[PDB]
RNA sequence: ACGGAAGGGCACCACCAGGAGUGGAGCCUGCGGCUUAAUUUGGAAACUCACCAGGUCCAGACACAAUAAGGAUUGACAGAUUGAGAGCUCUUUCUUGAUUUUGUGGGUGGUGGUGCAUGGCCGUAGUUGGUGGAGUGAUUUGUCUGCU
């Protein structure tokens, strides 16, 4: 909630587009260089902007209990199939699956399928196209959290937003999808780092809500390039790797500042802040450099900018200093794509 | 040759302690099942 | 001085567990070389020590080869406050100090944000450069801790209203804020007659045991009667028991005729 | 090597015998903490001051475009404003001789880091290595029991 005006959360231990794709560009080729630097602007206060923000010693470490009262979630989240072990339900769909297959293969079968009459105009007779039918399982109708894992196709070079939308081919559906960047790790909370755009190379995963797949079927991903050569650009290819409602993507923000004078206590402030209201928020939060030091701002003016910092460790120069506060990202809902 | 059962990753010997990430094989002319390294980095994405 | 406040929190995941790891190593093994740590990954161990060694949680001895070490004062002061706050207290210090001679009076929050008395006992404060290390300072002050600390929770069970224990590990003592005011400062307080009446049966109180306080006199306890400074004590075997006896209550015989004016 | 055994000595930064004391009262000062715009930091009213609140003023090498000898620009004895022998500016107009100016591109400067790169300067009775002899070697005798 709102409740304490102090105390972050911490819980203490057709050109036009082609304009918006050169801003693409840009935000990717600075979001490069410097990963997650929010930059304040120094006339509006940082307490508003940061508000759900919730800071941490490290993400890998520490605990969340896996929802909130969020909302910003999507409010179908109950609406959602929980699953336990993964590898201890597909097997056990495959399971029941031999022993209750009525048609076994090779079997021709008249089919008699519930079909509305607004949807004849769409067929074509089974000679010049393929009309095929292919089936599915138990709970492959229905929604939850999924993971995919993207990685780049071969040619391709451009840059990838994180939700911008993007058609997903897993197995036989395609759905549109505005995913989830987030890099592969392994943290025992399971929280991990939001990326805002996608790496060059190595092979992240993607969140998003779909309903499942119980096969782990590999999936090509592209944008549809309706104006382009052949109908699509092709972005990557990827494979389904499980559906993880716990998945709990971080979305990092870095607050960066300047040192002025040194070896008084340690360090000041020129960047980082702008008001002594930044001070009871953000100053229970640590504080990381670049090979350095550790925690703890205290207070001082802010009247023109200057927060004499605390620190623990030695090497201080003309260097910079940053802070981070944490927020979870959130799924969005997908659409079929035909 | 034989057919992969699953990915696993380790947890080995000291002082190098990490997640070395072998895999499960059955061998087809045994139906033995044999654990199994994957080399040079990278290249578990290669498996299935 | 000895004690510091300062680097409780920069230590990172495995310090705690790595600089526990020497710990239970410490009492077999009193001289730890390096992978003595590991059995209890390559980054995780030296970049603790690298805390703990710069840290001052661990001593250094330097050699060539791999080097042994043995846990340190400072270390042992964390490690105590790691489980203090894992049973459940000590959130933070507070800003009213509470330096005594051989022992730190904190003003601690426990969990609910009770603001409480912490007591970290070891002996002479100044660190010393006459002490041997690894024992004097831990394990003299440490074992001393709970010599005290099971009087009072057992003197404190007895009934007398007294302070009582809160928490005690590692040579460190929490107990209640215990607010009142020392007769040693006393200002003023309008009320003696069953005041005394109170304090010279307080004295058969102390002596229901077969014990006389010693430390009745002035400096100790409060107007609520809130006493402190227990250990002196001297039991009915204790030989000289009945000289103490007048020592005590004339002590307090002769107080209040300066200032509170009253005799019994 | 072992904060390990035991044993020898030394010492008003130890004890004995005392002596004068502190700690108890008030006040001065120093440290922490608390508060504060800041209480710089581990014999302070200005200066010191490194801190705080506002305030003016300055920067800009050099390559290039343009402009500028039909003014680029320096300084200039009041008065206003500003807290001020601020031409910061201004009401202006004396003089300057390209020393430079607007814009783009574009670089030097650091008493910045290294005494942990090299010189030179200043202050301030026990160690050993040799030749032996012993042992393939780690190593050892030398560096030693007795008497004064």
């Amino acid at each position: 909630e709102y409740d304490g005006l102090t105390t972050a959360r911490y819980d203490d231990h057709p050109e036009e587009e082609e304009r918006q794709l050169r801003e693409f560009r840009d935000m990717e080729k600075e979001d490069r260089e410097f990963p997650d630097e929010i930059e304040l602007e120094p006339s509006e206060s940082a307490i508003e902007r940061l508000k759900r923000y919730r800071g941490l010693k490290n993400l890998y470490n520490c605990d969340w209990q896996v929802d909130e009262k969020d909302p910003s979630s999507p409010a179908e989240w109950k609406r959602l199939l929980r699953i336990g072990n993964y590898k201890n339900t597909k097997n056990r769909i495959i399971k029941e699956t031999k022993n209750e297959a009525q048609a076994i293969a090779g079997d021709r079968i008249r089919m008699f399928i519930r079909f509305p009459k607004f949807l004849l105009e769409k067929i074509q007779d089974p000679k010049q196209l393929l009309f095929a039918v292919y089936g599915l399982l138990l709970h492959e109708h229905k929604n939850a959290v999924v993971n995919f894992s993207l990685q780049r196709w071969e040619q391709y070079d451009k840059p990838v937003p994180s939700q911008e939308p993007i058609v997903v081919q897993y197995g036989v559906r395609r759905y549109t999808i505005q995913p989830l960047f987030s890099q592969g790790s392994n943290s025992p909370n399971n929280v991990h780092k939001y990326e805002r755009f996608l790496h060059p190379d190595t092979v992240s995963v993607a969140t998003c809500i779909a309903p499942v797949d119980f096969t782990q079927s590999p999936a090509i991903f592209f944008k549809p390039s309706p104006t382009d050569a052949k109908n699509i650009e092709l972005i990557g290819h990827g494979t389904f790797l499980n559906a993880d409602h716990s998945r709990i993507l971080a979305k990092r923000a870095i607050l960066t500042g300047h040192p002025f004078r040194f070896h008084k206590t340690v360090v000041t402030v020129r960047y980082m802040f702008f008001r002594p209201e930044d001070v009871e928020w953000f100053k229970s939060i640590p504080l990381f450099t670049k090979s350095g030091r550790s925690g703890f701002i205290k207070e001082s003016l802010g009247t023109h900018g200057y927060f004499k910092a605390t620190f623990d460790g030695k090497l201080s120069a003309q260097d910079v200093v940053a802070m981070s506060l944490y927020k979870r990202m959130w799924p969005m809902p997908s659409l079929p794509w035909n | 040759k034989g057919i992969v059962l699953e990915k696993l990753g380790i947890e080995s010997k000291q002082p190098n302690s990490a997640i070395r990430k072998c895999v499960r094989v059955q061998l087809i002319k045994n139906g033995k099942k044999v654990t199994a390294f994957v080399p040079n980095d990278g290249c578990l994405n290669f498996v299935d | 001085m000895k004690l510091d406040t300062s680097h409780m929190r920069y230590l990172t995941t495995d310090d705690f567990r790595v600089l526990q790891a020497v710990e239970q190593g410490s009492r077999s093994h009193e001289v730890v070389p390096t992978p003595l740590i590991h059995q209890i990954s390559q980054s995780g161990t030296n970049r603790a020590i690298s805390d703990l060694a710069k840290l001052s949680l661990i001593s250094k001895m330097r050699n060539v080869k791999y080097d042994g070490y043995r846990l340190t004062y400072n270390g042992i002061d964390y490690l105590a406050l790691k489980t203090m706050l894992n049973r459940d207290t000590v959130y933070s210090v507070g800003n009213t100090i509470g330096v005594g001679k051989e022992s730190d009076i904190y003003k601690v929050s426990d969990k609910n944000g009770n603001p409480r008395v912490m007591k970290i006992h070891r002996l002479g404060r100044t660190y010393l450069k006459k002490s041997n290390q690894g024992a004097n300072w831990m394990h003299l002050s440490r074992l001393a801790a709970n010599k005290e600390y099971q009087f009072m929770s057992m003197l404190y069970s007895k009934g007398f209203k007294v302070p009582e224990p809160f928490d005690n590990s590692r040579h460190i003592v929490v107990m209640e804020l215990i607010e009142g005011y020392p007769m040693r400062r006393l200002r003023k307080h309008k009320n003696i007659p069953k005041l005394y009446s109170d304090l010279m049966c307080f004295i058969v109180d102390l002596a229901n045991s077969g014990l006389i306080h010693c430390d009745f006199n002035e400096f100790n306890i409060m107007i609520k009667f809130v006493v402190i400074d227990f250990p002196q004590c001297i039991s009915i075997q204790h030989q000289d028991a009945d000289y103490y006896f007048q020592r005590d209550v004339d002590c307090i015989r002769r107080f209040f005729k300066k200032k509170l004016k009253y005799e019994p």
